[PDB]
């Protein structure tokens, strides 16, 4: 959360939250209606957004679905669907919280270790998140698309 | 740590579901309280030194702790009390701003009980000082906004009990 | 009034002032009456609890000393053996306590 | 409360509540309306009850407020009225609960020891409760008078 | 009160309240929450504000409290602090009303005559009110301090 | 500046700036207009601010300008007013930067030792900073005064 | 470290004068460019790994440097070179955000040249890799932000030369 | 004390005390008689020294005892004299020990913070210590005057 | 007196046409300048007396007019001069808020020249004092608002002279 | 107040943070010319590390 992030920074400096940080918290709480609307939209279009993103991922990188690839069977494709659902949910959590700390704490730290244990191509996972970002941008308003795209880009960059 | 937003997010994530209407309603409630929280936090930050000053004046000064041989004797120890009370006020302000009293557990109450027991710090005297802080801050920021500060200082006192 | 001021009512006779400001409405509380400064009773102030007593403190202080289980219990005294139901209840309670 | 007492008895016997106990709970719930009315009456007449009760008690026992008495000074008299307010609140609690359990658990266990430590005449406190009962019976309906007088007599007997 | 002032004006021109006057009244009614918050703050911190302002004023003008001064002596200083408390109460009344009318009616008409009769230095009283204003402004944010500063400056200007 | 602080923190974490940090940077650049307005106001009224604050400080602390004081003499008074101008310039730098790092780097590190060597009362210096603060707040808008309040109070607290 | 604002502040402070019209104009220019700088920094952080990957492939891979006998041979030396390029990109982005090259001056430049000289690292090859990174980031962020990004990258190249 | 100082140094180096350290302790023990004489001289005139020191301090700084000062009332002045007694007692401890270690440990670490919290002028406290040193020097022999003035000046410098 | 909005409305009404695009744009421009105008008005209201103080100090004091035999010598005449400068400042503020000099024409300069000629007030000296008001107000409020404030003050000076 | 018996005196003579915070030495290799000082610092380093 933005509040938690500012609190942690202030605690690290051993000081009260600065007026700029208080202003940021105030602006975030005032503008929270838009963030809640964006989270509502993403949760609503969760099914179609994930389906289109995963499909476009599959014709974009058929190796993952190819024999020998990580997600070859329908069961492994379902595992990819679950992973992309996880990352969409994490992006929504980040959008509502106003900060990337929940996303980083849930599915970014050690993601490389997890995908090396699983054999998954982290580059392809980043591509899948990119496709979800594209479909969400199509399904959202331009400014709202940018606000969500901030967190999609953060997740993509951390994955890559 | 945690706040209202992180509490809602973790409540959703423990069962893995997205945010339903109830979660959005709780977030809206927190956003509504945000203006009051920011107001109280800024006021307490501005008047932090004063608040501890009157709390010490009306709770601890001219007493056995301050008298020679008292735990608040030995000016280094008095400054230690001033710093500790400032720590309590700052972290209570943190909890008030966040809306959740988890930062107090994981950053203030973590080992504080053992610290005071090993150091001979009067726990009840510290609790009375925190109560005086609560009264002063309530009078400074009003009854409503002071209610949250009192809640979190009371959480600190109960944890220290 | 100069060359640019409209006249206005500047003085009132005492009778007119009384007619204006002696009705039940528009009569000040302190005009012709002993105003006793209302104060809360001293015993009420004494028994009043300090601070606000937030919900955490309320819940904590509701269970403060020895737990209520000391009084919220039953003692099985086999007063008479004629009551077979009471005898059975006491036997079951004895089993529960012992084991 | 009858609910808590029945639950305690049932748990001690390790069984569910019997039909008789359930019918008792039903009757208690039905009488809850009248009990709430009586409690509201006492709470509304709170300051009156303590005032005339204290006045009549001091008239009957002037020595307690006389110099050298436990309640001579104005602060001491206020402390008597505070104790009277405590016991009236406890009686209202008991009237709401339908039983003398809250009164006994709050301000009747060790009351003799506490007043002996404070040097207070326990019979004087009993007379104070009696005066309170008289005031409440005067300003309350006849049947509700008896209903509250049950608890008042319980407290008086505990004092004696 | 802004409502009373608008009604008085509308009566003077013998007409219903103008739409602009009604809009102003509605704005004041909506914004009354901030006024009540400021009044609550001042009422809660009245004793601290009075004490600190008194100490600052005494340091700035020692002669008024030194022997031979108007406020010399413990009871004279108590009366001076009582005057400061009176003016703080008047400022709270003005804040709640939204107009300086209560302040002028209660503690600004004939103030010069009253203090000249008493021998108290009117400029000293103005400096005391200024110290109170500074303390109160410190005890609140810029917006609420800015609002209360209007009434504080009004009292100071009338005294000067 | 907040930009420099964000860059330093990101470098310490060995990572690019997060979306929240970029949002804070955007907020800072947007508020730069108000920052520059406040800085221009302070720069324009610097001479009057310095003169009035110096006169008020001299009245509050006649000892420093008294014989045997550090500022005694016309040249010493001119040098002290030069120091006050220095700290006003530092406050302007902090205002434009949006943080206190320029002030801390330029005229707050070792200031205690420096004035102890020069034989200057640091309390008197803090009082001068305070007086400049009230003068600027009086001659500046309410919100702008609040913004400059943080820097003035930071300098005062560093002095004391 | 320094940004545009701190650079202007220091340039005024060394003369001991208040911010004049020119300083205000420069601050206004930086504030106006701040939005584009933030957008470019966000994009570069989003695609940082791919920028380095593509620049390395275009400028270094399948050449004498990557061939045995070149400096980039072996996994260890390749990883060192990749880390160097990644830090170059990140610090260039930091400098772009700050609006000044001082962060490059005392965090990427002092000692880098003589360290490369001591270790035999090819300065010309590093310059070519930085140019490849510059053109890749120009393609990503467009002409306007790419201009500033390449300006700071060329500053790094000139310093390392 | 030089004893504990040398012991700590030897323990830190993991060794026995050197011949130089033993000779230093020998000289310290030799001077212990004169140090005890000076300490007894200071202790004998405890009440007197604080009397003249407080009187001259108030004469030099009348504001601290005037109304609104930190030491206005009789209780406040008694608190000042108690603090002065504390510092003189610490000075006697230091004179006995031959080193300023007890003075620094019990009454010089965080003294600035303590007096800032209490609102007491630290410079005024230093002036009070200076007055006590002057009184002790007046009522002591010249050599003993310098020996005690060493510790007094150490305390004065620490406060300043 | 007509402000900018009233001027736009009057211009439209003279031709009897609804608000055209030009009137739309002029109203938008006045709305844009409204924030600056309100801030300048608030600052001048807060510091009205002081501005007159430095203006009279810079312009008139220690002159023949303030010395005996000058128009400003008497205490009553000095108070009148201060009041006149206060009028000039307040009505210049009014003109700034309205965006027009109509109020200055109708109220300030209706018979000011005639009354000054009758009373013997020195027009040159009062113009100089108003000018000094202009510089002091420009310094206090900044160049942006000070330009238009000086425009109104120069309008007053030109009308009076 | 009170008489301050020996138990309380012993208890309160060491009340807060132990005196070892000040009754310890910190070793700084200020110069490399004093071989004895260098050896003392090295021995202190061994004692601290192990
Ligand atoms: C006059 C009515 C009688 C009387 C009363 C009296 N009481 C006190 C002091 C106390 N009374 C209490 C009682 C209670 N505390 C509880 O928690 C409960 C309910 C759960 C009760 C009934 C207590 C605790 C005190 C002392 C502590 C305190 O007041 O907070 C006084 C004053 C005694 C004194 O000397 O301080 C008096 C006068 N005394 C009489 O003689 C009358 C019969
Ligand atoms: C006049 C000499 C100056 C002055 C002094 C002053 N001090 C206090 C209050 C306290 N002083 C202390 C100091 C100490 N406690 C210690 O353990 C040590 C080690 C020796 C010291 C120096 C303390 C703890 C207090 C407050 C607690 C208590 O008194 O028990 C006051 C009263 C302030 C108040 O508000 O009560 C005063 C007046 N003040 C001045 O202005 C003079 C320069
Ligand atoms: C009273 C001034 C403070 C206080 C005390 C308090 N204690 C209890 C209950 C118990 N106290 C003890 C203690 C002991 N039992 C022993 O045999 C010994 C040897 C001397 C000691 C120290 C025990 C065992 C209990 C619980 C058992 C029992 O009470 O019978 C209470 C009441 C608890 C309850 O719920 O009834 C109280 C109030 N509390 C304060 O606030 C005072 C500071
Ligand atoms: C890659 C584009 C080129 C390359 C890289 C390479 N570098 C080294 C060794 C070092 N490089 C650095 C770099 C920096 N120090 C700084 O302070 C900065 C600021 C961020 C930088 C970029 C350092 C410190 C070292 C030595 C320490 C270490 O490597 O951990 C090598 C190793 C060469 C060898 O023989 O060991 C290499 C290969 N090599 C190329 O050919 C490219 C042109
Ligand atoms: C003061 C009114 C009461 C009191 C306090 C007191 N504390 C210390 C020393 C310490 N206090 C802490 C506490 C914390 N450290 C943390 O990180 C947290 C999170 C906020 C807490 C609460 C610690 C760690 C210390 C030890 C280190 C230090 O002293 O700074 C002292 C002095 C101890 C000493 O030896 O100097 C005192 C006096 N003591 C009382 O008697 C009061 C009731």
């Amino acid at each position: 959360s933005i509040v938690t992030k500012s609190i942690v920074n202030a605690d690290a400096e051993a000081r009260y939250l600065s007026p700029g940080e208080l202003d940021r918290i105030k602006a975030f709480v005032t503008g929270g209606a838009a963030r809640l609307r964006i989270a509502e939209t993403l949760t609503g279009s969760r099914e179609t957004i994930v389906k289109q993103a995963g499909d476009r991922l599959f014709q974009k990188r058929p190796d993952i679905v190819s024999p020998g690839g990580n997600a070859y069977g329908e069961e492994m494709t379902a595992t990819c669907l679950r992973d992309m659902d996880y990352y969409l949910r994490l992006v929504t959590y980040g959008v509502v919280s106003g900060d990337v700390t929940p996303i980083e704490e849930i599915g970014l730290v050690g993601v490389r270790e997890m995908y090396r244990s699983l054999g998954t191509p982290i580059e392809a996972v980043a591509q899948s998140v990119r496709e979800m970002k594209e479909v969400a941008s199509g399904l959202m308003s331009s400014d709202d698309a940018a606000e969500a795209s901030a967190y999609f880009d953060f997740v993509i960059g951390k994955m890559s | 740590m945690q706040d209202a937003i992180t509490a809602v997010i973790n409540s959703a994530d423990v069962q893995g579901k997205y945010l339903d209407g109830a979660a959005m309603d709780k977030l809206k409630s927190y956003f509504a309280s945000g203006e009051l929280r920011v107001r109280a936090a800024s006021v307490i930050s501005a008047n932090a030194a004063t608040i501890v000053k009157e709390a010490v004046a009306k709770s601890l000064l001219y007493s056995d702790v301050t008298r020679p041989g008292g735990n608040m004797y030995t000016t280094r120890r008095y400054a230690a009390c001033i710093r500790d009370l400032d720590y309590y006020l700052r972290y209570a302000t943190y909890a008030m701003l966040a809306g959740d009293a988890s930062i107090l557990d994981e950053r203030v109450l973590n080992g504080l009980k053992e610290t005071y027991n090993s150091l001979g710090v009067p726990i009840s005297s510290t609790v009375q000082a925190i109560q005086a802080i609560k009264e002063v801050t309530a009078s400074l920021v009003g009854a409503d906004a002071g209610k949250e500060m009192g809640v979190y200082l009371d959480y600190i006192c109960s944890g220290l009990s | 009034f100069g060359e640019d001021t409209v006249p206005y009512e500047r003085y009132l006779t005492p009778g007119g002032l009384q007619m204006r400001s002696a009705r039940v409405g528009s009569l000040r509380e302190d005009i012709g009456q002993r105003v006793d400064k209302e104060v809360t009773p001293r015993f009420v102030e004494l028994g009043q609890v300090s601070a606000i007593r937030t919900e955490p403190e309320i819940a904590y202080r509701s269970n403060q000393g020895v737990t209520r289980q000391r009084q919220q219990t039953k003692v099985f005294k086999l007063v008479s053996t004629y009551d077979k139901v009471a005898v059975k209840n006491a036997i079951r309670a004895a089993y529960r306590q012992v084991f």
